[PDB]
């Protein structure tokens, strides 16, 4: 017997078959999520459990159990957050044989029975879905536990849903833990400055990558300009306060490196791995200033950390490094920053917060930078 | 009531001891397939898109554990998924979330296979297996003979699977794989759960042995490190070869050291206070401060 | 007080052994063998009888039937015999849990299998009986040594014993040897736990009757025992898939 030719084509064979049986897999997984949709339609009409599906009642006990396991199972929480997170998702196709085989497990477990996101999201907002999401976040002491828990608000909240809004400002209000969920979003703010700060000091950390999901969600909190998140995001009322919107400002000038990168060196602390959290960042900022709040303007403007400087940089810098390699991220960059700048000054008839963005973007600079960025277009390449 | 909460979870674990063994069947037809097309391929190209139709067929059948294709065990999952026994609920999200994932499973189990073809891997599987086998027995009977031939008997076996371990980084990993797809350690560890009087000179040989096979099983190997690691508690006791193979645990294993528990490092600084036996706590501190 | 000798026996339904050994080394003393009814066989095809010595030292025997048709027409003595009975076994079952060897090989002379299985099959005694004794059965017999625990899937396999073509059939067929020799003694427990699960699943509501749960119980544990000891082959652990789901 050849063993060494054995083993060969043995592994030859797994290979093969885990490269062909990927979509199945896709599909087959798929399909648990259209049952949990409608449970009810495995049972028969009129009966005790249809009615217990029916109206909601199996996501509701799901819901609570999930939470209930957070520390007896970790993977089943794990598990099931990952799934409502599926849940809350778009459809996918997945080939024509995965159609064929998510089509033929319907038809044998089901017999024949932006919108769709929304009632999706309201749906398990009403099942106690939001109330989930903050319990988890609030007391879990596992950090995929907590991604999943931000993934699973960030998919609730996708869109901008005002009903999810309402809810979660409801939740903040009323519940009297809201103090440790600000507590703990603080904790995880400031522990990403102080390693972003390390790490620079050393010139990419989980405390860091953590940044953009939950960046993601305080934007998405006040999407669609949401006053009462807005200003709940920088006071919450509470024995102790802590502002959400000074330490995205102060987490932005860090990493962007302070004083030293307003000075001209953007460019080094700026690269391809960090440019998006940079991005996100940007966005988070302007979504607080939209609408406009003028508390939250009036703390970006008058910062003690002096961030404007940095934004004011972020549009006059050319980032040398990173540009001559994306010069599409640098143009996202400039993009983000002047939405920003603009957004500061939403309406504001008085001359305060504009006199100080002119103190570090001085005129001539900034007609040189347009200048040029309108002379690029003939340089463009194919770009969003 | 709770008779028939634990009927409930009873059935639900025969539920997945059977289909452990539909999974095992799958693997088995997969490997007969392969075997086959191997051999007719050999009889001393390979037609890979038969194989890869026949793996999509054997998902389809007589392997359904109800009559309606699935809808009564996904109903019933549903119905005790509703039941508010925690165990209940536990064990039934279990198993609906293990339903839509057969193909996974199987494929994962599948890369896990080894195959035994060279006649040496063959002896040394015959005698892996008749040795454990009689090492279980002798140590079911444990009352019969613990304070006769078992002493010697056993301490015959131990040195054998010692020596069967082998010498050899390649030979090695080969060995402590194979050990592991046995069940030795499982074997060691209920040997060394074993009631035994502290005046006896040949259980303390046995034991040493015990302890030198687990610490040669998990050498090197942090599947194994980590598979000894999830039975730490046998290991927690004032002795001196127990710090010697909680130190070959968690020799050279960032994924261990750095995730080490407090009572787990406490325990060694209590037993140097109170009792300061020898250096074993102190070199178990210190393998555990660095790693890889 | 046998009810607390019998936790005292177990902690956490983990056993100990110890306070196991302690408990075995009195209560199956000969000195204090006037404590336990004795039971035994006779042909009177075979009736089973039990024969106890009152606190005055006065022998009295008499047939299970006979005890459970008296308790069941109003007599409080047959009744506090059947439960002094009942609780006798399951001290007895606890002492032989998790392999308790000193207690089973004593135990097992007195209680033989086709006694057990006599007495738990028979539908005239009260079902707490039946409970006790499917409960001695699987605490006494089937956890013995030849009995092992089987892994369901093995990831070693030598390339000589893989058929080329495998089918259900021929899958369970490689081990029937085994089987079969354990089925030479298991036949009648495993026909009767079919039979009991048939007709628990034929019932429109299979755990209306509490007296029934306690004996559904043990039957559907002593099940699972057998399944995990590699007792059936895939065929009929498929065909009992249905009768489980069912239930
Ligand atoms: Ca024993």
């Amino acid at each position: 017997w050849d063993y060494k030719n054995i083993i060969e084509k043995l592994q030859d064979i797994i290979t093969a078959l885990e490269e062909r049986l990927k979509p199945l897999v896709q599909a087959e997984l798929s399909v648990l999520v259209d049952v949990l949709h409608w449970p009810e339609l495995l049972f028969l009409e009129g009966s005790e459990a249809y009615q217990r599906c029916e109206s909601g009642g199996f996501l509701s006990k799901l819901i609570q159990h999930t939470k209930d396991l957070m520390e007896s199972e970790e993977k089943l929480c794990i598990k099931v957050l990952r799934t409502l997170q599926q849940m809350l998702l778009k459809k996918t196709k997945y080939g024509d044989r995965g159609n064929q085989l998510r089509k033929m497990l319907l038809q044998n477990y089901l017999q024949n029975r932006w919108s769709a996101i929304a009632a999706t999201q309201c749906r398990l907002d009403k099942e106690g879905a939001t109330k989930l999401v903050c319990d988890l976040i609030t007391s879990t002491k596992n950090e995929k536990i907590f991604q999943e828990s931000i993934g699973l608000a960030i998919h609730l909240l996708d869109g901008g849903n005002t009903e999810i809004q309402k809810s979660f400002h409801n939740l903040m209000m009323s519940d009297k833990k809201s103090e440790r969920f600000f507590k703990v979003l603080h904790d995880r703010m400031k522990r990403a400055q102080q390693e972003t700060k390390s790490t620079v000091a050393v010139n990419m950390g989980t405390s860091v990558l953590i940044m953009q999901p939950i960046l993601r969600f305080l934007q998405l909190l006040c999407e669609n300009h949401n006053r009462d998140l807005q200003n709940f995001l920088r006071c919450q009322n509470n024995k102790t306060n802590y502002n959400l919107v000074c330490e995205t400002l102060q987490f932005l000038d860090i990493m962007c490196g302070s004083t030293t990168g307003g000075l001209g060196l953007l460019g080094l602390y700026i690269n391809e791995d960090n440019v998006g959290l940079v991005i996100q960042t940007l966005e988070t900022l302007t979504e607080y200033c939209q609408g406009p709040c003028h508390e939250n303007q009036t703390c970006i403007v008058t910062h003690e950390s002096n961030g404007i400087d940095i934004i004011t940089a972020l549009i006059l810098n050319d980032i040398s490094p990173l540009c001559k390699y994306r010069m599409d991220l640098v143009l996202q960059l400039k993009d983000n920053a002047s939405k920003l700048l603009l957004a500061l000054m939403e309406s504001r008839h008085d001359s305060e917060n504009a006199e100080r963005i002119l103190i570090s973007l001085r005129p001539q600079e900034l007609v040189d930078v347009i200048k040029k960025a309108y002379l690029q277009e003939e340089e463009r390449e194919n770009s969003e | 009531d709770i008779v028939v909460m634990e009927t409930k979870l009873k059935i639900l674990e025969i539920l997945q001891f059977i289909l452990n063994v539909r999974l095992d069947y799958r693997i088995s037809y997969l490997l007969s397939v392969f075997k086959k097309e191997f051999v007719e391929v050999f009889p001393m190209n390979m037609n890979l898109d038969r194989i890869g139709e026949q793996a999509e067929a054997m998902f389809g059948s007589m392997l359904e554990v109800d009559d309606e294709g699935g809808r009564m065990f996904l109903r019933v999952l549903i119905h005790l998924t509703m039941h508010d026994y925690a165990p209940l609920v536990s064990g039934a999200l279990q198993l609906l979330f293990k339903h839509f994932s057969q193909r996974q499973e199987a494929m994962h189990t599948f890369k896990q296979v080894q195959l035994l073809i060279s006649a040496q891997d063959v002896e040394n599987y015959k005698v892996i297996k008749s040795e454990l086998d009689r090492l279980r027995t002798m140590v079911e009977k444990s009352e019969l003979w613990v304070d006769s031939e078992n002493y010697q008997i056993v301490k015959g076996i131990l040195e054998r699977l010692n020596k069967m371990c082998g010498v050899g980084e390649q030979m090695r990993k080969k060995q402590q794989r194979l050990l592991k797809n046995m069940d030795a350690h499982k074997v060691m560890l209920d040997l060394l759960q074993i009631p035994y009087d502290k005046g006896d000179a040949k259980m303390m040989e046995i034991l040493r042995y015990t302890h030198q096979f687990l610490q040669k099983f998990c050498a090197g190997n942090p599947g194994n490190q980590a598979l000894l690691h999830k039975h730490l508690h046998l290991f927690l006791t004032p002795g001196l070869l127990e710090a010697e193979t909680m130190q070959h645990i968690f020799l050279n294993n960032y994924q261990l050291c750095s995730e080490i528990s407090e009572p787990v490092l406490q325990h060694f600084v209590h037993l140097l206070a109170t009792h300061g036996r020898h250096v074993q706590y102190l070199d178990f501190l210190h393998t555990v401060i660095k790693a890889e | 007080f046998l009810d607390y000798l019998s936790d005292l026996c177990v902690s956490n339904h983990i056993a100990i052994p110890v306070t196991q050994e302690l408990i075995c080394k009195c209560v199956l003393d000969p000195k204090n063998s006037d404590i336990l009814i004795r039971t035994e066989l006779r042909p009177v095809e075979e009736e089973v009888w039990l024969t106890w010595t009152d606190k005055n030292n006065e022998h009295h025997e008499k047939s299970v039937r006979q005890l459970a048709q008296e308790a069941r027409a109003g007599n409080a003595h047959d009744e506090n015999v059947l439960s002094y009975y009942r609780y006798q076994l399951k001290l007895f079952a606890r002492m032989c849990l998790d392999r308790q060897y000193l207690a089973i090989d004593e135990i097992s002379q007195q209680l033989g299998v086709d006694l057990i299985f006599l007495c738990m099959a028979d539908e005239m005694l009260p079902f707490d009986l039946r409970a006790s004794f499917c409960h001695l059965m699987l605490h006494v017999h089937v956890d013995r040594d030849p009995q092992e625990l089987v892994t369901p899937v093995k990831f070693a396999r030598l390339w000589t014993e893989i058929p080329t073509a495998i089918t259900i059939k021929d899958y369970d067929s490689n081990l029937n040897a085994s089987r079969d020799d354990k089925k030479n003694k298991f036949a009648n427990t495993m026909e009767f736990v079919e039979d009991y699960l048939n007709n628990v699943v034929s019932e429109a509501v299979p755990f209306a009757n509490e007296e029934k749960n306690k004996l559904t119980f043990e039957v559907v544990s002593l099940a699972h025992n057998l399944i995990y000891f590699g007792f059936y082959s895939f065929s009929e652990l498929l065909r009992l898939t249905r009768t489980l789901l069912g239930i």
